């Protein structure tokens, strides 16, 4: 209503936005962690088998 | 104060899809190094082999 | 107004607007599927998982009922063969082809076998009891036989070959009428035990839809520049200030840190229109009845309105206040006239006296006594010139409250400008439309009240014409041949040069002083003063006559009412035949004949007209001022 309540209106709304943008961007890089890993397990599984 | 704070709310919305961004950049690269750390991880093994061989 | 709506709280805000599409087309076909059979017998999620119970549940009742009229058309297969084996045994009992065919093709297939086989067949034909029938055809023959089937089989007509019995086939075939006729009350058993759970829900199911496909029909007209939608459209300026204080608390409340950007006479007619229709309503008789056929919708006002209304009595019970007022002020008004049912009420004491020794059948006249206390004076009932006085009366009676009605309405406007803080608009419109108006009709409606407050007989001065005066004031000031006061004159030729001077003033104010105000079209402001002031000046003239009407439509209703009443009762009332059967089934008779007359056109039929003309002196009378 007047800049007081506006303004409390605004911490709350960007305080939501980013706090979701953080956890949306925090489970991309931790399938990141762990799609590197699945990937590298079966790549060195293949070419250990050549090897041996 | 109105249209000062809109203007933050439009920002807020480009950073939310830029720190998305900044995390499918990382993930993209992170499967890169999943190919090149596992060639690197298949010429210390192929040593590894060398070894007992060589032992033998 | 310009909204931004961002694509975090979209539905939110759509739904917060409305309350301050293929797919929704599908499934609004599906609803009204639903809505036939039986007639025939919120979140996205919240709406995402309520659709797949339309959709689960509109297959399965579209399966069951084309299994179920696929399967009467089945039953009805058999039963036509029955009937047209019960109708061939009948006719053997009392080379031949036995079948069923439809009714409206017995007569052309008739014809066809006729002009295939030449003569040569015995025709007949029984009505099985869509219509269909039965016929016998005894080809007579052979090397056609093959051929009168492709005549039957063309127009549909189903052929019954038995060539075993006809009491072998009738058993094999009830094995199945009925055993087919439990499946139909099977299924159909089904079907209305489905039909319970989705007539008590179909108007929760079709009203999701019917909002939901006209919030996607506003969002399609939306803008959809920048990841973000433009709502451009109108909103009232009073509304501007709710829009900002519920569109700001509603966005923060949610969370969603992404704000929106938003850009850029019925208070006088409550009183004034009842009596006004009661002017020209005026009697205590019509009155009571319309006052009492009010009340009794104003103490049932809880019983009907939860009901359906027609056109005609939702225009009479959502006016249910304003018929109450127009009979309690038509009880008022016609207590005023003498006027109860057309007759007059010798309430008071009278101001007239006649003279108690005169001859019979000769014209007297009534000596003053003095003034009657409350209203109109009961001894003009049975009088020659009373109408006259009537007249005069009524007249100057619409003239003053015309003239009242005006001079109220007129403030309004400098309220208005008062308000909008303009004293450019009150001293080009307001100031010299008042001069105007109170120095011609305010004089005139000042004169009457002065006429009537001179005696003009004690005086011995004779009593001045108030139309040729306001004709000599503007013809030939300052001639006066019936002196009205003292300085009549002098003071008429000021009226008329405070008149005269607000043609020009009224006129070229305000253009010449916005034009001032510029050192904006002054066409479009001199052309609009121009046609204002023509306006105004032709409606101060035009509407004074036009509130007439007032004494119209009440000269119209009193003599009605008096001309009914001596046309019906005044014939019942006679002294001979007193307690006779035929003398009291006349008055009976006339009672019932006047009371329906008054009720079909002195009420409905004359109060409806009255009723319209005090809306219309509202209209344009008023709300023009």
């Amino acid at each position: 209503l007047t800049p007081n309540q506006v303004n409390d209106e605004l911490n709350k709304m960007q305080a939501f936005i980013r706090k979701e943008a953080e956890e949306k961007a925090k489970e991309i890089q931790l399938k990141a962690d762990q799609e590197y890993e699945i990937e590298k397990t079966n790549i060195v599984r293949n070419e250990t088998n050549n090897i041996d | 104060s109105q249209k000062n704070g809109i203007a933050t709310l439009l920002q807020a919305e480009k950073e939310a899809h830029e720190i998305v961004s900044k995390a499918r950049k990382y993930r993209q690269d992170k499967l890169k190094q999943a190919k090149t750390d596992a060639a690197k991880e298949i010429d210390s093994y192929k040593i590894q082999k060398d070894k007992e061989l060589k032992e033998f | 107004v310009q909204l931004y709506i961002p694509l975090e709280v979209i539905r939110e805000v759509t739904f917060l607007l409305g309350k301050m599409l293929r797919r929704f087309d599908e499934v609004e076909r599906m609803v009204g599927f639903l809505n036939e059979v039986v007639e025939k017998h919120l979140s996205l999620e919240n709406v995402n998982d309520m659709v797949k119970e339309i959709t689960d549940c509109e297959s399965r009742a579209r399966q069951l009922d084309e299994s179920l009229d696929s399967l009467r058309s089945k039953l009805n297969d058999l039963l036509e063969q029955r009937q047209v084996i019960f109708e061939c045994s009948k006719f053997i009992e009392v080379y031949m082809i036995t079948g069923s065919i439809r009714r409206t093709k017995v007569d052309i297939l008739n014809r066809i076998l006729w002009r295939l086989l030449r003569g040569n067949l015995i025709f007949q034909n029984f009505p099985i009891e869509v219509e269909k029938d039965c016929f016998i055809i005894f080809t007579h023959g052979e090397t056609l036989l093959k051929k009168v089937k492709r005549v039957i089989d063309s127009l549909n007509g189903k052929i019954v070959s038995l060539n075993t019995r006809s009491s072998e086939l009738v058993d094999t075939l009830n094995r199945q009428i009925d055993d087919l006729q439990r499946i139909l009350d099977t299924t159909e058993q089904t079907l209305h035990t489905e039909l319970l759970v989705i007539h008590d829900q179909l108007p929760v199911w079709s009203a999701m839809t019917k909002r939901e496909k006209y919030v996607y029909t506003t969002l399609n007209k939306f803008q959809q520049e920048s990841q973000g939608l433009i709502a451009e459209g109108w909103v009232p300026s009073t509304e501007l200030i709710h829009l900002q204080d519920s569109l700001k608390d509603y966005i923060e409340t949610l969370g969603s840190e992404y704000s929106t950007v938003f850009n850029v006479a019925g208070l006088a007619t409550v009183v004034t229109f009842p009596f006004m229709f009661a002017i020209m309503f005026g009697d205590m008789g019509h009155g009571f009845i319309l006052f009492l056929m009010a009340l009794f919708l104003v103490l049932n006002e809880r019983k009907f309105g939860a009901m359906h209304r027609d056109e005609i009595f939702d225009m009479a019970f959502t006016g249910r206040y304003v018929l109450l007022l127009m009979g309690a002020f038509s009880v008022y008004t016609g207590l005023l006239y003498n006027d109860i049912f057309s007759k007059s009420m010798t309430i008071f004491k009278s101001g007239w006296q006649w003279p108690s020794t005169f001859r019979k059948g000769e014209s007297i006249e009534a000596k003053k006594t003095g003034v009657y206390p409350f209203g109109l004076d009961f001894a003009w009932h049975g009088t020659d010139n009373g109408l006259l006085f009537s007249n005069s009366y009524k007249m100057k009676l619409s003239i003053l409250m015309g003239y009242a009605h005006m001079t109220y309405s007129f403030m309004f406007s400098y309220i208005n400008y008062r308000a909008k803080n303009s004293k450019v608009d009150i001293i080009g419109n307001f100031i010299p439309g008042l001069v105007f108006m109170q120095s011609i009709f305010g004089y005139l409606s000042w004169a009457i009240v002065y006429k009537w407050s001179k005696d003009w007989i004690k005086d011995d001065k004779p009593a001045p014409g108030l139309l040729n005066m306001l004709i000599n004031m503007f013809l030939a000031p300052g001639t006066i041949d019936d002196q009205l006061y003292s300085g009549q004159a002098k003071l008429q030729v000021v009226l008329l040069l405070a008149a005269l001077v607000c043609v020009p003033w009224l006129l070229l104010y305000k253009p010449l002083t916005l034009r001032r105000l510029n050192k904006f079209n002054f066409g479009d402001v001199m052309i609009h003063q121009v046609i204002h002031t023509i306006e105004f000046c032709l409606n101060c003239i035009s509407h004074t006559a036009s509130y007439l009407r007032l004494w119209a439509l009440s000269l119209a209703h009193a003599q009605l009412s008096s001309v009914l009443w001596d046309m019906t009762i005044s014939n019942a009332f006679s002294s001979k035949n007193s307690g006779s059967p035929l003398a009291v089934m006349k008055v009976v008779f006339l009672f019932a004949m006047w009371f329906v007359l008054t009720v079909c056109i002195l009420v409905f039929m004359e109060g409806t007209s009255a009723m319209l003309h005090a809306l219309r002196l509202h209209w344009v009378e008023a709300m023009s001022k």
